[PDB]
């Protein structure tokens, strides 16, 4: 009856599995040693390969290999962009459903199997959980799966169906940004508080920026921005082009290795592998064995040059964050933390650019800009692992009805409210806080005056200011004199009621 | 003690939606099911 639980992140490029240890969340590695497991499935001589092993067969076996299929579940055939599947097995239409033609049977004369994108997802998930099963020594019954914000319930149900078809119990579907925040706030070092967070999920085939409002340790999502143009694949191209131009100059007369599928497939793998080294080291090698015309290619590149050739894309990321913060009706001054997530967020330069974009107050969480930062790839799986860990005791009717009714109903105050202290305005309950909540902080009598507050920006350069709104209630306690501190607590209610209590020393 | 009851401006709160993750939501979800 009871369950084994994991957190499972499911991406177009990579997927991860993570379990819960009573103290802390642990990412599970597969039998290949990969914590970041490629979302790839391939068949050679009837044997199924997934993850890294399937990723390698994109060279000698492109047509029997399926990759970049997550954004294809529950998708109408025209809505998908088969740009990324051109290297591998191409998607095909089966009326409403998307299908792939691949030789998964051992016998040579056997016809290629036409498999639904759902069945593809089903076979991969089976292996994915199984790798966690082997590590844990126990069959895994349940998990929580991370999802993007903008995909429809058609995709969500499709994911649940394929997971059901993989005999895996999905507890809840949580969002990829919220998982990242949870992955930080649940740690002991973190201190829950009210602050506006922006999560920049830089991926392979996509990049998602999401702005949240963390109040009372609970997350409410203010704006979302998606972009399918600035991502790791673009960066991979920056390296592919850079190194391809170098190959022709050194080996005149040879075919351009981009013009041969097998040679280009080798370039893509190696360009990525060098890119990853450039995130850890200031110098990285790039090489391909018998790239084209039977010629080995060998070269190097230092980080500074890479940042130069990749400058164009990096600035694209900056405009994503600025657009998202703008989409929330905010300024970079309003941002407290930026949680860097996704595989491309290991790039050191991206963090450096974000530091310049934001004030010195704003926290930038990446291994290169904060001693407390976490591995950007692991965040979502940790988030999923934690969420899965907490839910495992509850039942499915509890999760389903609590999801829609309780999450929608709560309204949020549009203005901050605080006590005014002139001889200025101090916030007590930050704006956009969900009701109901409670907050309190610390030569004559003390006079507490509760007012509404908003944030404005004044060009004089710019800085955050508070304009005082309407007064709610006024209060004075008469005999404390010289004492230094004043504790004031105030409780907002579901009926928009405001309750101040006085007993400050 | 001195305690006053004030009313927020009717337009001070707009309807928004939350993220059903984390212990603080799940702990608050208990209060909503009860009422
Ligand atoms: N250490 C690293 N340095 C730089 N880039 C990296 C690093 N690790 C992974 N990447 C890149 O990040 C991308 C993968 O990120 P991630 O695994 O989060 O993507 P995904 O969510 O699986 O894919 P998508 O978001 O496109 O569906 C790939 O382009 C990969 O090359
Ligand atoms: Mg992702």
């Amino acid at each position: 009856g009871e369950r084994v639980v994991i957190g499972i992140t499911f991406g177009n490029s990579n997927s991860s599995i993570a379990h819960t240890v009573d103290d802390k969340a642990e990412v599970i590695a597969n039998e290949d040693g990969d914590r970041q497991i490629p979302t790839i499935l391939s068949y050679v001589d009837g044997d199924e390969y997934y993850g890294q092993q399937a990723k390698n067969f994109l060279v000698r076996n492109p047509k029997n290999t399926v990759a970049y299929f997550r954004d294809i579940l529950g998708q109408d055939f025209k809505s998908v962009d088969p740009t990324h599947n051109h290297a591998s097995a191409h998607p095909q239409e089966a009326g409403d459903n998307v299908v792939f033609t691949i030789k998964d049977k051992a016998e040579e004369d056997a016809e290629p199997s036409t498999l639904t994108v759902s069945e593809i997802a089903t076979r991969y998930l089976r292996r994915l959980v199984g790798a966690a099963s082997e590590y844990l020594g126990k069959k895994v019954t349940s998990a929580v799966i991370t999802i993007p914000t903008n995909f429809t319930e058609k995709q969500k149900a499709a994911l649940i169906a394929a997971a059901a078809a993989a005999d895996l119990e999905v507890l809840q579907l949580i969002s990829e940004p919220a998982a990242a925040v949870l992955a930080y706030d649940a740690r002991p070092e973190a201190t829950i508080s009210d602050k506006i967070i922006v999560v920049a999920d830089l991926g392979g085939s996509r990049s998602d920026v999401t702005v949240l409002a963390s109040r009372s340790g609970m997350y409410t999502i203010l704006a979302t921005v998606h972009d399918y143009e600035y991502h790791g694949i673009a960066l991979d191209k920056v390296l592919i082009d850079h190194f391809s131009k170098e190959f022709l100059k050194k080996n005149p007369g040879a075919k351009d290795p981009r013009e041969n599928p097998r040679s280009l497939a080798k370039l893509r793998l190696e360009a990525e592998s060098t890119k990853r080294a450039l995130s850890r080291s200031t110098n990285a090698s790039f090489s391909v064995e018998s790239l084209i015309d039977g010629l080995d290619f060998a070269s190097t590149i230092n980080r500074l040059r890479y940042e130069t050739i990749a400058r164009t894309v990096f600035e694209g990321f900056n405009r994503l964050v600025e657009s998202a913060v703008k989409k929330a009706g905010l300024d970079p001054l309003d941002v407290d933390e930026v949680i860097m997530s996704g595989g491309t967020s290991n790039t050191p330069r991206i963090a450096a650019n974000f530091r310049y974009i934001f004030p010195e107050s704003t926290r930038i969480l990446a291994p290169s800009t904060d001693p407390s930062a976490l591995n950007p790839s692991e965040l979502q799986a940790r988030g999923a692992a934690l969420q899965a860990s907490l839910i495992q005791e509850f039942e499915t009717e509890d999760i389903e009805q609590s999801t829609h009714a309780a999450v929608t109903t709560m309204p949020h105050v549009t203005n901050a409210i605080g006590v005014v202290s002139v001889s200025k305005f101090v916030p007590i309950i930050a704006p956009e806080t969900a009701v109901p909540a409670r907050r309190t902080v610390h030569g004559g009598d003390v006079l507490v005056k509760v007012v509404e507050g908003s944030t404005h920006i004044n060009v004089i350069k710019r800085e955050k200011v508070w304009k005082i709104g309407s007064t709610l209630a006024e209060a004075a306690v008469r005999g404390v004199k010289k004492g230094a501190k004043v504790e004031v607590t105030i409780n907002v209610n579901t009926d928009l009621t405001v309750i101040v209590t006085a007993r400050e020393v | 003690d001195f305690k006053a009851i004030g009313k927020l401006t009717q337009e001070g709160s707009s309807m928004r939606t939350l993220e059903p993750v984390g212990p603080h939501f799940l702990a608050h979800a208990r209060r909503v099911r009860h009422k």
